[PDB]
């Protein structure tokens, strides 16, 4: 899995 | 140019029909066109800037690891030639999400950043630095790799001095910076120790901070600490 | 245009990467390249093209439906006045998705269906030229609405003569022209009838010559019939 | 609910 960044 | 002879309020409503059509694209031409009234952005505005842009690149981002990932399977041993087409096409995705990047940049130099003096405002606009360069250094190969990644790094260091000085642990701002510097860490970087120590620190400092918070921050606040605890479960 | 210099084998080959992508307006701008090439078009070739505009204009429709239902809701008792923005940004979307149908219907009058012998082709492009002045029609208000309307119909009921000759009942062409003739006359002709005794027709008709099929096309037949039902159980 | 048309 990709990393999550903040979403909007 | 395009939006110059639209009123700021007419652009502004216009991005929010945007939004709501699903029409990122128009939406961030119509909140670059309110940018470039010279203007001061609003919180909302600049969360509308910031949501349009974004939606935008993660499309393009999207489209480039597909292609990416065809040009590799392209590349490996008893791959049939098939030409310069896969190529070309990465190409032109690659080059048409460094301009949104480009533009993005070019706003928060001209003049975004420099007339920010809140923290709020000045912390925002150097995490979006920050995660703008960030893009770029995804697709970056060549010459000038380091100096993007170096430049993702200072507006992510500077967006984080003035963050603890100037926020409370559990400010969306600050925490969704704290998240987006720790990604970089880990999938930039190469530091996964330096991400899962910031994602760790800044999780458990918020923590210790939400008694002080209502229900709706404390809802805010808790929404962001939940997608840190989600890196940390993926990166250990 | 802008895709004279490409190869027709290399657009044929980007469309491909762009679907994979999910980058449609390339798609849509690589297929009309290659039809441009002026040589007649596969059926796979024809279903690239198909998809590449269905996916553009299915977006504009669904951004045009949500600025309109604002639109109506502002123009209703008690709505406090906010100016002309509105109308103008549903009027900005209409314009576009009227652009993309003139450009599907002009790739079709110059020179695809005239060029188009097979019944597998004529009534595929036939289709194509009753959806796209099928989705003119939804936007139409004003003096030519009527023969936009006619339009549709005369294209749709040309495909449906060559279809019911050429075509077995189960052939997933004919019965998807036979889908979309009926959803014509329930939501474009007030026909709700008519829109109901087609599908149900065509549905029976299939039904009776499954027996005849493979596997695979009894799969590809039974698919599009299931959406016959679909309306038929809406409708009804 | 619209009526379906035909899909890709
Ligand atoms: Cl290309
Ligand atoms: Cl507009
Ligand atoms: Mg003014
Ligand atoms: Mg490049
Ligand atoms: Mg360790
Ligand atoms: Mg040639
Ligand atoms: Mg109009
Ligand atoms: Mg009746």
């Amino acid at each position: 899995q990709r990393s999550t960044s903040t979403p909007n | 140019g395009a939006m110059g002879s639209m009123e700021r309020a007419s652009l502004i409503q216009k991005a929010k029909l945007a939004e709501q059509a699903e029409r990122y694209e128009d939406m961030a031409a119509f909140m670059k066109g309110a940018v470039e009234k010279g203007e001061e952005l609003s919180c909302e505005e600049r969360n509308l800037l910031s949501v349009a842009y974004k939606n935008v690149v993660g499309g393009q981002r999207a489209a480039w690891r597909v292609l990416s990932s065809i040009e590799q399977k392209s590349n490996e041993e008893g791959s049939e030639e098939k030409g310069p087409e896969v190529r070309e096409y990465r190409e032109k995705v690659e080059t048409e999400l460094q301009g949104v990047c480009d533009t993005v940049l070019g706003l928060l130099d001209s003049h975004l950043i420099k007339e920010a003096g809140d923290a709020e405002s000045r912390v925002f606009y150097l995490k979006m630095k920050g995660d703008y360069y960030r893009y770029l250094a995804e697709v970056a190969t060549g010459d000038d790799k380091k100096r993007i990644i170096d430049s993702a790094r200072s507006a992510y260091q500077e967006a984080m001095d003035i963050s603890k000085k100037e926020m409370p642990p559990t400010n969306p701002i600050r925490l969704g910076l704290a998240l987006n510097f720790s990604v970089f860490h880990y999938e930039i970087a190469n530091s996964p120790e330096e991400a899962i120590s910031l994602a760790k620190t800044t999780f458990d400092e918020a923590m210790a901070d939400l008694h002080t918070l209502s229900e709706d921050s404390y809802k805010d606040s808790t929404l962001i600490m939940q997608l840190l605890r989600d890196n940390l479960t993926l990166w250990t």
